[PDB]
RNA sequence: CGGUCCGGCCGGGAACUCAAAGGAGACUGCCAGUGAUAAACUGGAGGAAGGUGGGGAUGACGUCAAGUCAUCAUGGCCCUUACGACCAGGGCUACACACGUGCUACAAUGGCGCAUACAAAGAGAAGCGACCUCGCGAGAGCAAGCGGACCUCAUAAAGUGCGUCGUAGUCCGGAUUGGAGUCUGCAACUCGACUCCAUGAAGUCGGAAUCGCUAGUAAUCGUGGAUCAGAAUGCCACGGUG
């Protein structure tokens, strides 16, 4: 209902730095090690600044450049009516939902070495090149045609 | 050459090729490593042919190369004869641990038994 | 040379045996030593809720198990004869060891 | 369930005595020849071997109030379906309540 | 392996055996304990065990030796 | 603070910790706004803690006119050389498949080799059993400590760090196997568990559909104990990584 608790505001951290980065060494963490991710942050651009960006500097601002989701989509209905419609998302956290996106796929695909499970995710993430992207384009292109209503 | 026996690896050391084969697992790989004389650490050129597939009685305390699997279907041809447990269960097919009835034998008889 | 032990199930009953040992044992000779309280074996005793068709739930009980050695240093075998003959009332168990 | 039980402990507690109870450290010199010269296990022996009934196995203590195989409190002997207006009553010495 | 300690009768069986060994002659003979492990001498004699709701004859051979009388035939057989 | 291979150990001592108890702190009290300046919310300060303080104990008449006589009692009908009860032998892993609930994998941030660290809570005298042997090993011996803040069970794992293999129905995974051993008991052939050395099937995150949530929670890795002749990944407690 309305209450729910407030959603928490997160944190920076002392080394890793911004608020994003103190998320990617905590985001996805299984069998709870809690020393893993503090290898594979930031030790993926060194390539992907010669693959699909430059400079380990703005190799993962790139990134979640290319990775931008600006809409949402969701059934809605009013009575005997259903529709598919197409939300804006608020940009505040637009960049932590972009990130979620590339560091699942290193746990869903089972390829090689974990070396590689990230890095290859990233130089086509630095390109807008996902799995299966098309067929998610088609369906936000379909619920477009709702932003008119009935 | 060959020292993985039936199997292909070869671009391996002893103590992870000289394995699974002949009646050997991998227990005893380090013991007839030192009865060679030679280290577990840096790879080896200096292994002669058949060196130490020479040494293969510090590991072949088992029956090796099938010292009984060429009797055990022999074995079986006298149980199978007795008028007890042990042999009724290997001349009707029944089980003898597990592959209880009250469960789905899939495709050992197929579909309606 | 010897020395005691007491025991209870609760905290103000093993006070009001203490009271009785440091009047009984601890005066002549005067013996200046305080009670430390020491470990009470903190456990819940637990069975279930309801006697029929419920195994889920349990009832909570709480037991601890006191203990006070209150410490004496006369060697005297005369430092407990009055207190293997004094109360100590019901509920409390003592113990003269060495 | 039935009274049946004490039909079975009036033998059986007997039978732990005799044959049971004061028969556990004999086997650590009954069938020892080094430890004896004397003959005096043989005899004892047959004797131990005559009884075939329970003992150890095919017989449980069971509770008091009714012969349940289940909910017999060790350290207490009550059974955990029959305590419940003495526990609750402050009956049983060192149980407190309520909240912890 | 296992056994774990050689041949072990009832003692109404063994004297069951002893009767039968010493006259020379063997008659019909029915059991319930089935789970007997039979001595190298009970080759030949006349028994017969209970299966849970009849006694069934059962034939003893030096094949034999070693087993219990549950061994010589299966329980189920309906399958 | 005085002595001291520089250990509370010995003179001594509660600043700290442990043990248990008893007091004190917090109250929407104070402020600013909002509100028939009512009755009552929102936000702030100060605080270790902020708004039924946080969390438990609870369960208002009734409802299904629910289940339970086999947890404990009991009425009436019904059974009597018995449907009662004294025993032994057999049934419950009997089979065509489905349905409920769980366990271990399918890994490669993993697998293997090697080196190396810290527990916490519990139980315990024909007991818990040290140090030490004997057996590949399950276990079995010899033989001190201690009736438990004492001694023993007993060893923290995950991790750490260097080499090595390299998404493969096999390299990982372990079921029905092949062999010899460990054990209780009247006895484990058939229905029980453990160990050692070879072999080896399925397993490439799962059908429709539908189920559960929120910080020390999910997941993850160590320990004890109850039940008990003998045996549980079950049940009940303790702790690390989070």
């Amino acid at each position: 209902r309305r209450r729910v608790i407030g959603q928490r505001k997160i944190l920076p951290d002392p080394k890793f730095g911004s608020e994003l980065l103190a998320k990617f060494v905590n985001i996805l963490m299984v069998d709870g090690k809690k020393s893993t991710a503090e290898s594979i942050v930031y030790s993926a651009l060194e390539t992907l600044a010669q693959r699909s960006g430059k400079s380990e500097l703005e190799a993962f601002e790139v990134a979640l450049e290319n990775v931008r989701p600006t809409v949402e989509v969701k059934s809605r209905r009013v009575g005997g009516s259903t529709y598919q419609v197409p939300v804006e998302v608020r940009p505040v956290r637009r960049n932590a939902l972009a990130m979620r996106w590339i560091v699942e796929a290193a746990r869903k695909r089972g390829d090689k070495s974990m070396a590689l499970r990230l890095a290859n995710e990233l130089s086509d993430a630095a390109e807008n090149k996902g799995t299966a992207v098309k067929k998610r384009e088609d369906v936000h292109r379909m619920a477009e045609a709702n932003k008119a209503f009935a | 050459a060959r020292i993985a026996g039936i199997n292909i690896p070869d671009h391996k050391h002893a103590v992870i090729a000289l394995t699974s084969i002949y009646g050997v697992g991998k227990t005893r790989s380090k013991a007839i490593l030192a009865a060679a004389g030679i280290a577990e650490d840096v790879k080896i050129s200096e292994l002669s042919e058949g060196q130490i597939d020479t040494l293969r009685d510090e590991v072949a305390k088992f029956v090796v190369e099938g010292d009984l699997r060429r009797e055990i279907s022999m074995s079986i041809k006298r149980l199978m004869d007795l008028g007890c447990y042990r042999g009724l269960r290997h001349r009707r097919g029944l089980p003898v641990r597990g592959q209880r009835t009250k469960t789905n034998a899939r495709t050992r008889k197929g579909p309606r038994k | 040379r010897i020395r005691i032990r007491l025991k209870a199930f609760d905290h103000r009953l093993i006070d009001q045996a203490t009271a009785e040992i440091v009047e009984t044992a601890k005066r002549t000779g005067a013996q200046v030593r305080g009670p430390i309280p020491l470990p009470t074996r903190k456990e819940r005793f637990t069975v279930l809720i309801s006697p029929h068709v419920n195994k889920d739930a349990r009832d909570q009980y709480e037991i601890r198990t006191h203990l006070r050695l209150v410490d004496i240093v006369e060697p005297t075998e005369k430092t407990v004869d009055a207190l293997m003959r004094l109360d100590l009332a019901a509920g409390v168990d003592v113990q003269i060891s060495l | 369930a039935k009274q049946s039980m004490k039909a079975r402990e009036v033998k059986r507690v007997a039978l732990a005595d005799k044959y049971f109870a004061k028969r556990a450290e004999l086997k650590a010199i009954i069938s020892d020849v080094n430890a004896s010269d004397e003959d005096r296990w043989n005899a004892v022996l047959k004797l131990q071997t005559l009884p075939r009934d329970s003992s150890p196995s095919r017989q449980r203590n069971r509770c008091r109030q009714t012969g349940r195989p289940h909910g017999f409190l060790r350290k207490f002997g009550l059974s955990r379906i029959k305590v419940r207006e003495a526990a609750m009553r402050g009956e049983i010495p060192g149980l407190k309540k309520a909240s912890w | 392996r296992s056994l774990k300690k050689g041949p072990f009768i009832d003692l109404h069986l063994l004297k069951k055996v002893e009767k039968a060994v010493e006259s020379g002659d063997k008659k019909p003979l029915r059991t319930w304990s089935r789970r007997s492990t039979i001595f190298p001498n009970m080759i030949g004699l006349t028994i017969a065990v209970h299966n849970g709701r009849q006694h069934v004859p059962v034939f003893v051979t030096d094949e034999m030796v070693g087993h219990k009388l549950g061994e010589f035939a299966p329980t189920r057989t309906y399958r």
